[PDB]
């Protein structure tokens, strides 16, 4: 049955755009990840590296 | 490599609407590694145009691009490990015209891919 959307309808009928994202667990390489840091750099120092 | 007629990979381990495909194509603008499944002939000749290698696709994992793979030889090794596939490759000129030349020349890795995937079997194209 088609809906029955309205500009003058009521809130809670009015349309709502709803979009549900799912990741799989670990079962495979990693395929997406994201960008963690961006850290600048030093010379001549004693400093922890990663 | 000389006056070839080569170039063209099919691997896999189905050959009937089963699991998925391998293909490597050269043709001096991307080597493009597509893993989608299809259907095939006995030996589809293209280019010089007709283009019949596949029938149908379904569904697919993988899309690439990268650059083209350029008295020779043309060497290659195909390896898979966990998931993992690995081609090497390698180009040198030899004086020798009768079989593999005497000389040692390692091969530098060109692409790793994550696919997962288990292969039996796999064809050489024209
Ligand atoms: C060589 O093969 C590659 C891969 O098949 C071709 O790359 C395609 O180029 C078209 C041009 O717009 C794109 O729309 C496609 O998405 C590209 N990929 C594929 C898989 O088709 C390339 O065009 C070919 N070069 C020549 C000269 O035919
Ligand atoms: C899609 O891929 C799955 C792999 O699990 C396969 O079973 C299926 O036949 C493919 N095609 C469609 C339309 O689902
Ligand atoms: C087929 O691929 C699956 C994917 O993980 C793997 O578990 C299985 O061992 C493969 N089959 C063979 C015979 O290696």
């Amino acid at each position: 049955q088609s809906y029955g959307f309205q500009p003058t309808y009521g809130v809670g009928y009015q349309p709502y755009r709803v979009v549900v994202l799912s990741f799989e667990l670990l079962h495979a390489p990693a395929t997406v990840c994201g960008p963690k840091k961006s850290t600048n750099l030093v010379k001549n120092k004693c400093v922890n590296f990663n | 490599e000389k006056s070839n007629i080569i170039r063209g990979w099919i691997f896999g381990t189905t050959l009937d609407s089963k699991t998925q495909s391998l293909l490597i194509v050269n043709n001096a603008t991307n080597v493009v590694i597509k893993v989608c499944e299809f259907q095939f002939c006995n030996d589809p000749f293209l280019g010089v145009s007709e283009f019949r290698v596949y029938s149908s696709a379904n569904n697919c994992t993988f899309e690439y691009v990268s650059q083209p793979f350029l008295k020779n030889l043309r060497e290659f090794v195909f390896k898979n490990i966990d998931g993992y596939f690995k081609i090497y490759s390698k180009h040198t000129p030899i004086n020798l015209v009768r079989d593999l030349p005497q000389g040692f020349s390692a091969l530098e890795p060109l692409v790793d891919l994550p696919i997962g995937i288990n292969i039996t079997r796999f064809q050489t194209l024209l």
